[PDB]
């Protein structure tokens, strides 16, 4: 009841590296903790992961004479009537600074009730063909993936362009008004004397430059629309993504729960191996 | 890319329509390659058919102005620019009047083309720090010009031309064992004058003498001040007073046993090519507050709507803010979440609290918030996915607390992330003002907030406040890797005989992580413990720059480690880390910029590394501007090497814009079909001429030569390599080598391989030291751009593969090693594959690279093995070892009998010396790796990544307890042996 031995304890996990036990403890609420075997793997560690103010403690429970602890007097029959001490009660006996009462244990055997098909036949099929769904959603994700940055380096270039065609189109706005302004003294000059020809190639190359400079606003005109229906299928690509992002990493849990669901049960992996 | 916008051919001729000062428009038919001379001396003289002449009055007073490829209207002062080279966006020069001071503006022109992107966006900038920065940078730049020219020419040489030496002056013992009564054999040639006719010198001289004796002592055999020693071949020279086999040319001679060939220059001839540093200050150049500790207010934030988001409305319930105050990687209090609301109105009107005073933040204090979506489904089932994420620093650069209104723009999620919050990322706005945009608004203290100097922080600390026998606790702490798990009771011991760790200098970066930030009596005590620290090696103060260490203070003291004990010859080994962590500095004007940068400025080995490292990164965006500015300001100051890097920038360029077309237009076609066109696009003059002359980028002292258009074609292998062929064009090239084979590759990332060839040196270089004669072979690699790069390629190097279609079983690869080298030398190549692979086989397992076959493994002539295309390490104990049948024959001398044969057992002897020496170094390359998890390499995304490294060393066992852990993965992938 109050004590039994610490393998049958739902938060003591065993044998997990710091790597999986980050990712247990993560986004997780004031006070989750999690007991599990020392790095060093001697006998008699069992160091305590705590999750407190957002970052993950970790407490070493001594071992001496038979006995468990904190501080350097154990006093304490066994790992379970330890943390049961410290989960009815807050830390700050142990330090001053630490201040917490060990509220949510991580058990491990809620995440036991998720998988089903308990005999190996069928655990074999779905993890399988999940593998088929998980590699396949992964592989459409690749391809988006591609594509959006892809069209973010098409667009970028579009920008650039529209912003070279304003210096161009300000260049030749900016010498009609000085040309029409110099076109002002000798003006007078060429009406006063029967002299057509000058008006002519004056009035003729005139307009070649208002036929160019009205052709680079063309031109710069359906590079604003090409980027503007660039920009929105930019857009639909990234909704597409955020959607699949979501769904692809439950997958990948799921799928790699099963996984390590069949291992730990005495199965070889060579055998699912092959099965994928 | 080309020579106008969207065309990339240029034809011949072309119309080309000027717009003359009196408002006149005329047509031209100009040359490609015309220069602008030529154009405006034939347009002046086309006129007279037009209007008006009287306003020209002469045809000086011009300068061509028109508008570039890169939104800029560049000025083109330089006349002798062709028509061709000038980025023309659209066919047009407008005539105006000469503008500028017309000297510095042709200068920022070449800083432009090299940098990659125009000055004048770094002069558009309206950010007070990127001005300051600016103005603030040219100090560094002018000390160290000033620094060059101090003693005489000589000093210009040393920067141009810097000795290559070892911070290793004595030799290993088995080295040196090689050389018989320490002495070396030297033959120094020396060229006469008449018909350059060459010259022999037999020279039997100590290891240990300079070359001022050395050069003295050959004149007695000819039968002062002048006569310099050059290596024969590329540009390298013995000009420092150091022992003659300090030099790293000359100790790998005595490595491979061979005798070093020198040349004899004099000393007047080599000063002439150096050019003058002429350095002119840029335009630029010359042109109340309550303590934080005195507000008595918790830290709260308030947000407000976000712009847009990218989220369906449908497949997303309902989105909301995730928010948190970090200090470096680790937060200062709990995450504050904002009500959740629809994915349609993210009003977000809502005050966020936390649990964190303003007088307690410290300085290097962190707001990372993301925009996260929660699904709400699967019945009891709550995911979180973040759509953005962006960082603001609390206090800006001036030490003043940001408050009032703020617009932040957010960044796209990384590939392969799933933390809500992105601690590790860069602090700052959003280039692309077209994302996610969050307003945010910091309260309002009716003043400004300014964090206390150090005098004030000096009064706090110290103001609160024997030997002991179990001090062995410290010494066991110390020795721990940095990535180790450190428990609360070593925590809280530390700290408490924090005045004993002084005695033990190894245990600032443990000591760092005891204290807690959040709480300013603590963090003021610490300050006083690093202001008078005793200083540390540069590999473990190495360590302090990383993304853990991120207090200015703790920073700023691993910094003057650097530079008191960093020599130039380690500098430009972990040259590669050192520029990633510029990344993790929290501002532009730093303590480690100006140390990096006065080391640029004053070696040009340095800086042609320092260039390359910081070009290769322009194409991200979020270092894109930081790396920019720090570019400019070296490009200005870099003084006349400027000239060479445009010939590098402008020749892999050219190959850039080639290698592009033959993997995206002539892609599905025969293999000769582009071995045509390619080599039909190599006799034009405009690539003939770019890709000959310039320096090597991969090894500045070697300056490529006429190109081999013969021997040039296309590796058959990875995405079309394209297999460049070069010449050497001194004359003393037989003796080094007559041809510069480089792979330039379009499609690879090359900074996986580039970083496990810095690895391997490491490896090899501790070995060296140790007396294990492991023999490896890292190739230089080298990144130049966005998935593009340079490899060098070894002479006279067959694949396994090779050999077995060549030698066509299992004596293939031995039988050949027979043939090639028989009689006394078949022993000693027998030996070399020996030494070789079983370096490669500790080396391979320990990293974990990608799984290795006969295609990628490559054995030389001499007998020597090394591997090739390093796919990938630590990702794609369950790695075996790569050894197989194949070298057992050769291990064993081709007996049969190899599992337990008598030459086998000396190569496993090799393999567990080898194993526990980079055991005892663990500490070196798991710093190495800890300062690339910003790199953004797909397999270095953070520590949970390196902790691979953590297992196949087997840190955590004992020293006897890892060898067998070895023992028993070596007997596993051999079923036994
Ligand atoms: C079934 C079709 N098979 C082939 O067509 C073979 C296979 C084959 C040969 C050789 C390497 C190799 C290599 C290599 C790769 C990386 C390295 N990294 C560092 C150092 N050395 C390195 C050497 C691979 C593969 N021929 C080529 O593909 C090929 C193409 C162009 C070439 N052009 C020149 C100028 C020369 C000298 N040979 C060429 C060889």
């Amino acid at each position: 009841n109050n004590n039994m031995s610490l393998q049958d304890a739902e938060w003591y996990w065993g044998d997990i590296s710091r790597e999986e036990v980050n990712e247990k403890l993560r986004d997780t609420a004031d006070g989750t903790f999690l007991v599990r075997d020392a790095s060093t793997k001697m006998h008699g560690d069992y160091t305590l992961t705590l999750r407190k103010g957002g970052n993950n403690k970790l407490i070493k429970i001594f071992h001496r004479d038979g006995k468990y602890g904190f501080s350097d007097p154990l006093t304490f029959s066994s790992v379970v009537e330890l943390i049961n001490h410290y989960r009815n009660e807050s830390l700050a006996q142990y330090n001053p600074k630490l201040d917490v009462k060990l509220l949510y244990p991580v058990s491990k055997y809620q995440q036991d009730q998720v998988v089903k098909e308990d005999n190996i036949e069928a655990v074999g099929k779905k993890l399988h063909e999940y593998n088929t769904q998980f590699q396949e959603k992964s592989r459409e994700y690749d391809r988006l993936y591609e594509e959006y940055t892809r069209t973010s380096q098409e667009i970028q270039m579009k920008r650039t362009a529209i912003e070279a065609f304003n210096e161009t189109i300000k260049i030749f706005e900016e010498q009609c008004q000085t040309q029409e302004r110099y076109s002002k003294e000798y003006i007078e000059k060429f009406k006063r004397e029967g002299n057509e020809k000058e008006i002519q190639r004056i009035m003729h190359n005139y307009d070649k430059l208002k036929s160019r400079i009205s052709e680079i606003i063309d031109s710069r005109r359906r590079l604003e629309e090409d980027l503007k229906k660039q920009a929105a299928e930019y857009r639909e690509i990234d909704k597409r993504m955020n959607s699949i992002k979501p769904d692809l990493i439950q997958l990948r849990k799921t799928r790699d729960q099963y996984l390590m669901w069949l291992t730990q049960k005495g199965v070889r992996q060579k055998k699912l191996n092959e099965w994928l | 890319s080309g020579e106008l916008w969207g065309i990339h051919l240029m034809p011949p001729r072309i119309l080309v329509e000027c717009l003359l000062p009196n408002g006149m428009i005329v047509t031209l038919e100009c040359l490609r390659e015309a220069t602008l001379i030529t154009i405006k001396h034939e347009l002046f003289k086309e006129a007279r058919k037009y209007p008006l002449h009287q306003l020209l009055q002469d045809e000086s007073s011009y300068i061509f102005v028109s508008v570039t490829q890169e939104a800029e209207r560049e000025e083109f002062f330089d006349e002798t620019r062709r028509l061709c080279d000038l980025r023309l966006f659209q066919p047009f020069l407008k005539v105006i009047e000469p503008v500028g001071n017309r000297e510095e503006k042709i200068l920022n022109r070449e800083i432009g083309f090299a940098i990659g992107m125009p000055v004048c966006e770094f002069d558009m900038v309206k950010d007070p720090e990127v001005q300051d920065f600016r103005r603030n940078i040219l100090n560094v730049c002018k000390e160290a010009v000033d620094l060059r020219d101090l003693n005489s020419p000589h000093s210009r040489a040393m920067y141009v031309y810097p000795p290559n030496v070892e911070s290793s002056p004595e030799l290993p013992k088995h080295i040196y064992n090689k050389l018989d009564k320490g002495q070396i054999i030297v033959v120094i040639w020396v060229i006469v004058s008449p018909n350059n006719d060459k010259q022999k010198y037999t020279l039997k001289i100590n290891h240990d003498c300079v070359p001022e004796q050395v050069i003295a002592e050959a004149i007695r055999k000819k039968t002062q001040g002048k006569y310099i020693l050059k290596v024969c071949g590329c540009d390298e020279y013995f000009l420092e007073k150091y022992p003659l086999s300090q030099y790293k040319y000359i100790r790998s001679c005595i490595m491979l046993g061979r005798m070093p060939n020198l040349m004899l220059m004099a000393k007047e001839s080599l000063y002439s090519q150096l050019p003058m540093d002429c350095f002119t200050m840029p335009s630029y150049s010359r042109r109340s507050t309550k303590s934080l500790w005195v507000i008595n207010s918790a830290l709260r934030i308030k947000i407000l709507c976000a712009t847009y988001v990218n989220v369906n409305i449908r497949d997303i319930d309902k989105i909301y803010v995730r928010t948190g105050i970090y200090h470096g990687g680790e937060p200062l209090c709990d995450n504050v979440n904002t009500q959740r609301v629809p994915c349609s109105n993210p009003r977000w009107n809502e005050w966020l609290n936390y649990d964190i005073y303003i007088p307690d933040l410290p300085r290097a204090a962190r707001l990372c918030l993301s925009i996260c979506s929660v699904k709400g489904r699967k019945g009891a089932k709550e995911e979180h996915c973040p759509l953005a994420w962006g960082n603001i620093n609390l206090f800006d650069y001036t030490d003043t607390l940001v408050s009032g209104k703020m617009a932040l723009n957010l960044w796209p999620v990384p590939h392969g992330l799933e933390d809500l919050l992105n601690p590790i990322g860069v602090t700052g706005s959003n280039p692309n003002k077209e994302t996610p945009c969050l307003e945010l608004e910091f309260d309002w203290f009716s003043s400004v907030v300014k964090f206390p100097d150090m005098s004030v922080i000096e009064e706090h600390a110290n103001w609160s406040v024997l030997r002991e026998n179990d001090k062995e606790q410290l010494k066991a702490i110390s020795t721990r890797d940095p990535l180790s798990e450190i428990t609360e009771q070593e925590k809280d011991f530390l700290w408490s005989h924090r005045h004993y760790c002084v005695t033990i200098p190894e245990i600032l970066p443990k000591l760092l992580l005891s204290v807690k930030w959040n709480s300013r009596d603590e963090v003021a005590q610490m300050y006083c413990l690093v202001k008078d620290w005793p200083p540390i090696k540069p590999e473990q103060a190495m360590e302090l720059l990383d993304c853990n260490y991120p207090d200015p203070m703790v920073r700023g003291f691993a910094v003057r480690c650097l530079e008191k004990y960093l020599t130039d010859d380690k500098l430009s080994q972990y040259l590669i880390q050192l520029v990633q962590v510029l990344k993790y500095e929290q501002y532009l004007d730093n303590l480690l910029v100006r140390f990096l940068l006065k080391k640029a400025l004053t070696n040009q080995r340095i800086g042609h590394f320092f260039f390359w490292h910081l070009k290769s990164e322009m194409h991200n965006k979020t270092v894109s501007q930081r790396f920019g500015l720090l570019l400019e300001s070296y490009c200005r100051a870099c003084g006349m090497y400027l000239k060479h890097l445009n010939r590098q920038v402008e020749a892999m360029e050219k190959l850039i814009n080639l290698t592009d077309i033959l993997k995206q237009e002539k892609k599905d076609e025969t293999q000769k079909v582009q071995m045509k066109f390619l080599v039909e696009q190599m006799r034009r003059p405009d690539f003939m001429d770019a890709l000959q002359g310039f320096l090597s980028p991969l090894n500045p002292a070697h300056q490529l030569g006429n190109l081999r258009l013969e021997e040039c074609r296309i590796m058959s292998s990875a995405k079309r390599p394209l297999w460049l062929n070069w010449e050497n064009p001194d004359i003393m090239s037989e003796l080094l080598f007559q041809n510069n084979e480089i792979i330039f590759k379009n499609g690879d990332d090359l900074r996986q391989d580039m970083l496990t060839l810095q690895i391997i040196r490491i490896m090899e270089n501790i070995w060296q030291n140790q007396g294990l004669d492991l023999r490896m072979l890292p190739y230089g690699c080298l990144s130049i751009g966005d998935c593009v790069g340079l490899i060098e390629v070894v002479r006279n190097s067959h694949t396994i593969m090779q050999i077995q279609c060549k030698g066509g079983n299992s004596h293939t690869l031995h039988q050949w090693l027979k043939d090639k080298n028989k009689g006394e030398i078949y022993d000693a190549a027998i030996d070399l594959f020996t030494r070789s692979c079983a370096g490669y086989c500790v080396a391979t397992f320990i990293l974990g690279i990608g799984d290795r076959h006969n295609s990628n493994i490559m054995v030389k002539d001499d007998g020597q093995l090394f591997h090739i295309d390093f796919g990938h390490f630590l990702d794609h104990e369950r790695v075996p070892f790569v050894l197989t049948q194949d070298f057992l024959i050769v291990i064993s001398k081709g007996a049969q009998e190899c599992t337990k044969t008598r030459e086998f057992e000396r190569f496993q002897e090799m393999c567990y010396k080898a194993y526990l020496a980079i055991r005892q170094h663990a500490n070196l390359f798991i710093n190495l790796f800890s300062m690339m998890l910003g790199s953004g390499m797909p397999e270095l995304q953070s520590f949970d990544d390196i902790a691979y490294i953590r297992k196949t060393l087997a840190l955590d066992k004992t020293e006897q307890e890892a060898l067998e852990y070895f023992m028993k993965q070596m007997n596993d992938a051999h079923h036994g042996g």
